[PDB]
């Protein structure tokens, strides 16, 4: 993973959560539950699908080819002919194939990079009032109920509240 | 004690995708962009069936092969469809000159109106009944050409031909005709009496004189001598003016060309098949969403883009493990 | 309390920029890359002047048709500029031989030099001054192409000419020359006397033997006969023969070409701009330091490369909210 | 953004930096003001600069279009030439349009990148002497004069000083 | 640097290390010297030589040119023959000198990224442990013996050990 | 105090590749996938040897020019070297017939076996042995094209010629044959009698009449006559008949097609060189690894994928300082 969170320091993926690509697991008095970050998620579509939208559109006027016929004494034409489409053909393949692969690494990427930057909208508020684990978590030095979850999730995340 | 954490979602697909740096990533959600399924027919095209020759060439249709007669009048169609190798083609055995570019032209063609401008009553002073051959056999009997009449001498006079057809029609005419190659100088006045001939024809824009070529040749379909065929395009208002003292192969039958448009010769063994589609291949039909195939380059229709590919898939979720 | 930040630019710019993944990105500084602006005039290309043919074809021009006079003597050209449809070409119905191949040629010259290699005076045995139709008329009275010669019967005798032309200049010889295909065996003996003729014409390299096609044709500038027109580039050193007992359309004037070069035949029916360019296209001429531009395909001179694009812009500087 | 700086956890650009496309403001005693790190700044304009002449001259052998003709019987030929032409035609705009599509959001990601890096630089030299605020600066544990943010700037900070 | 390590926090290169293209270098008691990071320089093998084949693999159906021949009067197949061979070998030399510009500038940032990725999965693992120089080196806040500096490198650092 | 650092490899390689926004960025490890040598000679293609005309032409050759005797029986190929400009091609002045459409044909042929259809000792009614010029010396004495034989009138008598050869080899045959253009009525009298004469040439697929054309030319090589030659590919158990009262070039030697494969004709002004290639490129062959190759794109063999890039480098390492 390019951005190294990922299959990173954030070892596996959530079955659990359904709602969207990338969220949030809390534990708190008040149960556990897991939780999309539409923002980012809606974000992630939006990009994944103008991707698609656009590869596709790029090559609608690729190279259609058309039926041509030459007699016993006009082998030239018809060879050129034939390796003119075959060229097209060819290098219309090596075109899609390699946006294909191109892009396909760049989306993976592009997922990773949006769990970093969450986890880092995230540790960016939270900062002294509770700790980094290590594997994407954050232990509290505080009581965080929904309320505050919700804050945290929303990145309105009032600090000023203690620890020790 | 209280802890939040940050993740991403994970599934159960196993649907792969290849990377640059990697081949056969496993991802939570993928798009396939690429069809690889027809249904091995040929249907018609928007409601508009395709013209199949089964037997037949270009060639044979429009001279009129008598082993060909399920094609002497023809509705509008979609696209042709025609064998890699027709049996039914020049049974009187010859040449065609320009056929392809003649195939060319039924590409922007979509109807043809098949009428009578000479008829073959019409001859007087020539045989117009005795052109046939074991070549071109019809039910067991020596026949010929439909479209083209085979004239000869008659009481042992052949008098020069001056014959004219205007185009009154608001259509270009595909006018067909052609000359007889004898194989001597004996069977050349037996025919035609006059042992040196020539035909002669005239438009606004044609201006060619045909001999004939005595020679000795290999038999084919029984017969050394041979059928060189001509065409034109006969403008509306315009004339053909034909002169000829013997070997001249006349028009009896041409084609209005009634509709132009987006047509196409389809290469192709299969038969026509009962089912309609917006895409054609010449191995079957595609009914797709998907913006390639790898099917076959020759498509007519509303199609996806032709690629060289076996296999083309998007990434758009994230990997899985 | 002091403290220190880090940040990046931003402005009032509203440039945008597309992306794979966003569409009408603003950014803060951005390069436009493509032309899309031109003058709507044909120019001069690095000071020398194209050649305008203006309702002429180049057949009407290198064979002299009365209605091209403008023509009749040409100074060195960048390129040539032809309309779609030239109304000035074969005011004698007929045709050009190779004219595709031809015109191909004249997109690798810049100058022709006209000289008289065969003097209209120097036929002495023949008619040289009745060659004229009514399907060429200048000011009113039937004239005909200026550099080719339509020879006729002189006393009720059309001898044989024999006639040579030895190519003694240093360029390379552009020669025209023609037959007569009359309409009837009346005509050509009415024309020519010889009810059988023939026109051989003979180089190092050449070797042809033109003989006369009778034939009934439709009308074209009142006339059913026809003018079928040869050409031969002759080989400084080399010399062109002609033999003929009649239907010849000889020779008068040549073209030398003088210079070669990067030339080009475009098709506009703009007419000429007292106008100077480094780049020209058939819709007008472009002045960009623009690397790509999507006006015309069809280019001379040092200009940008032509893309099929309406939008071609590339981030230089970053978002911008 | 690909690496979470601009528009991420620094909210908004400066219209007040007009020195550069990256670089600082400061706010001690002896006033408060906007600076352009001059080395990420040309760095980046060497980078981007060299990626237009290099997408330029990429495309400086293309493929120009010459005029032929045919007559009425060579529409096959015509067929084939004009095809072709549209066929170069259609491979050339699609790899200008590919290519400014894609070396544009690396563009994007590449001053991202820069903001990011040139963030991480002056963290990495205050360490304790300064909090992380989570917009980009640094509240300050002691008093850093002129000369000190220029140390900071230069890279050449003396952690050697001290806090609480 | 895209990722700001090599050439960013991390002056410069070891020549030292000879195992691999990423590692770590220990000073302890015991001693000192290098080690490579083999599972991040195997991935990063893995990942060259795939992209190298893969560049290779896409180009290998190109457009090889055949030799025809024409007279006098077929100047124009000729010339619409060179301009189609002449095109394809453009588009050809395009693409491959495009994909090695674009997969070399991938292949850098891809060693970048390898790079802080591994600074982050030893400093994720330090935590309060060790101090963060700035340079790429932790300076310890107990005694790290071989035993302990291998289980930083294969990510099996028992946290629980105090400090100060 | 114990500390552990992090850090990446580096060396002493100064091997350079560029990016998009950075060019010569030096790297620890980097791949050359560029092959630019050669060595400068043309050798055999995986042992098969290939055909060098040296200073003779693909017609030389094939028509028997005296001064191209090294090639009278040529063993297997594996690709034909040409040069430029061959010197020796047809002595005697005149053309080939679809010369181009041959060539291309030996592209696809890898063997030639040549054998004698119809022996010069054969023509009993006609000269066979006075068929000469000193437009084809060979050593000194007039000589002529081996594998056609240029007849003449014997005793004042020119019959007409009626010959059939029946192609009864499992493989096709090329046939070679010609006409004599005389340069006046003379000449053509006091070579075959008759004023007026023909050549004919029938196949199941051929049917040409051949007439000669009188002209008055300029000399090359001596010589204003000219000689015209045709082929065909006769099909096993197909015959070709050939009648003719004068001006025939009947063929005597023809080539049966042994060998179908893939070959090739090369321009190259390089001769043989002793060697063995997998890749052979018309100014040397290539012996590589490497993907791709920048030294000639007309290419035989297994060979590298040409490119007209003058370096091409691929990073494996990183930056190193
Ligand atoms: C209109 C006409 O005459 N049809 C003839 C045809 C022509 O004579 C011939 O094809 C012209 O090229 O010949 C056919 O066979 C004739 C056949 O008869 C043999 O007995 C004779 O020995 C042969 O030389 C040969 O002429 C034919 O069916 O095509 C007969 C046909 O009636
Ligand atoms: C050199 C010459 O004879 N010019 C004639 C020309 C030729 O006869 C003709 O074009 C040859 O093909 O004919 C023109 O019109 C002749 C016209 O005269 C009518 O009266 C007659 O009934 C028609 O048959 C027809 O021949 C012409 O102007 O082109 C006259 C010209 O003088
Ligand atoms: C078979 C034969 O007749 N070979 C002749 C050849 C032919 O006559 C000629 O090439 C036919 O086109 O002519 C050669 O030169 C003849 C030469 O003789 C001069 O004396 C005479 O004045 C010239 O007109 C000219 O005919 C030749 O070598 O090719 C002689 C050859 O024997
Ligand atoms: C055909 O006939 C019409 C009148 O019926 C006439 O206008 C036209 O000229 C004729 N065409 C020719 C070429 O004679
Ligand atoms: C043309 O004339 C010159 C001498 O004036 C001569 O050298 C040359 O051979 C002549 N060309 C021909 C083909 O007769
Ligand atoms: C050639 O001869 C064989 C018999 O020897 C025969 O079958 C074949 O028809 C002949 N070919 C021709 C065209 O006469």
């Amino acid at each position: 993973g390019l951005f190294g969170a990922i299959a990173g320091f954030i070892e596996g993926g959530w079955q659990g959560m359904v709602d969207g690509w990338y969220g949030y697991h809390h534990s708190n008095e008040q149960g556990s539950g897991y939780a999309a970050d539409k923002e980012s998620t809606q974000k992630a579509i939006d990009g994944v699908t103008n991707k698609v939208n656009s590869i596709i559109d790029k090559m609608n006027t690729q190279f259609e080819a058309v039926g041509r016929e030459f007699n016993n004494l006009e082998r030239r034409i018809e060879n050129l002919n034939k390796k003119m489409e075959d060229g097209f053909l060819d290098v219309w393949t090596y075109n899609a194939e390699l946006l294909v692969l191109m892009e396909n690494e760049r989306t993976l990427d592009f997922h990773d990079s949006n769990v970093k930057n969450l986890y880092d909208k995230v540790r960016l508020q939270l900062r002294d009032n509770a700790k980094e684990l290590g594997n994407g978590c954050f232990e509290f030095y505080h009581k965080c109920d929904n309320e505050c979850m919700e804050s945290i999730r929303n990145g309105t995340y009032n600090y000023p509240q203690y620890s020790e | 004690q209280d802890q939040i954490c940050i993740g991403y979602h994970a599934n159960n697909s196993t649907e792969q995708v290849d990377t640059i740096m990697e081949k056969n990533v496993t991802v939570t959600h993928a798009q396939d962009i690429l069809e690889k399924t027809h249904n091995g027919k040929l249907c018609d095209l928007d409601g508009v069936k395709p013209l199949i020759l089964r037997d037949c060439s270009v060639a044979g249709w429009l001279l009129g092969n008598p082993m060909c007669d399920e094609f002497i009048n023809v509705p509008e169609w979609s696209y042709i469809v025609e064998k890699a190798n027709p049996t039914n083609d020049l049974c009187y055995p010859g040449s065609f000159n320009d056929y392809e570019e003649l195939k060319h032209l039924l590409s922007r063609i979509n109807h043809f109106e098949k009428i009578q401008i000479i008829p073959k009553s019409s001859w007087s002073d020539h045989e117009a009944s005795s052109g046939v051959s074991s070549a071109c056999p019809y039910l067991g009997s020596p026949s010929f050409f439909r479209n083209v009449v085979w004239l000869i001498k008659k009481n042992s006079t052949y008098p020069t031909i001056k014959k004219s057809y205007n185009n009154t029609n608001q259509e270009d005419l595909l006018v067909l005709w052609g000359i007889h190659h004898p194989n001597d100088a004996a069977e050349q006045t037996r025919l035609y009496q006059n042992p040196t001939t020539y035909i002669s024809i005239g438009t606004s824009t044609l201006n060619q004189r045909l001999v004939p070529k005595i020679a000795t040749r290999s038999k084919v379909n029984g017969q050394s001598g041979r059928m060189e065929f001509f065409w034109t395009i006969l403008k509306p208002n315009d004339a053909i003016n034909f002169e000829s003292n013997g070997n001249f192969i006349a028009p009896e039958y041409a084609y209005k060309i009634v509709k132009k448009g987006d047509s196409a010769i389809m290469k192709s063994e299969l038969e026509y098949g009962n089912c309609n589609t917006k895409c054609q291949t010449p191995m079957g039909a595609i009914n797709s969403s998907m913006p390639f195939h790898n099917i076959h380059p020759l498509t007519i229709g509303e199609c996806p883009k032709y690629v060289k590919s076996n296999r083309l898939v998007l990434a758009t979720g994230l990997r899985n493990s």
